[PDB]
């Protein structure tokens, strides 16, 4: 850790941004427009 | 029944053209005059 | 409390003096909280 500069509060901050599960909505989530044929949810960043 | 009460405005346009946040000047403004719980300390064995 | 006060929102000012406002960028108007559940009642609009 020293040998490259760091710290452990770096490494419970890339631990803390990079393990983590995003909530991002959906594809055609209501109010949708008219018409609208397609309702998917949109899966992000997820736990290693 | 209803009393006097000092109104102060903060004016948007001006706090930003002097760079003003309106977070530091509502923080300012209530522990100044209305006071401010920050942290506890623990002076002979009561956290006080 | 309005619609209006929230368009009112002061989000920046621009380099040529014009300010940018959330009506600028936004559409504000009073909604649900989810549109997700729609009741009806023989045929008419409803709620329960």
């Amino acid at each position: 850790l020293n040998n490259f500069q760091l710290t452990p509060v770096d490494v419970i901050s890339a631990l803390k941004a990079q393990n983590a599960q995003v909530a991002a909505g959906q594809l055609g989530g209501t109010p949708p427009v008219k018409g609208q044929q397609l309702n998917a949810s949109i899966i992000a960043q997820t736990r290693l | 029944e209803d009393t006097p009460q000092f109104k102060i405005d903060i004016d948007q346009e001006k706090a930003q053209a002097l760079g003003v946040s309106i977070s530091d000047i509502n923080t300012t403004l209530g522990a100044a005059w209305g006071g401010s719980y920050v942290n506890d300390f623990i002076d002979r064995g009561r956290v006080k | 409390t309005n619609t209006e006060e929230f368009g009112n929102i002061l989000l920046k000012v621009n380099q040529d003096g014009s300010q940018v406002r959330l009506r600028d960028v936004a559409k504000i108007e009073l909604g649900g909280e989810s549109y997700d559940v729609v009741a009806k009642f023989n045929g008419q609009p409803a709620s329960g």
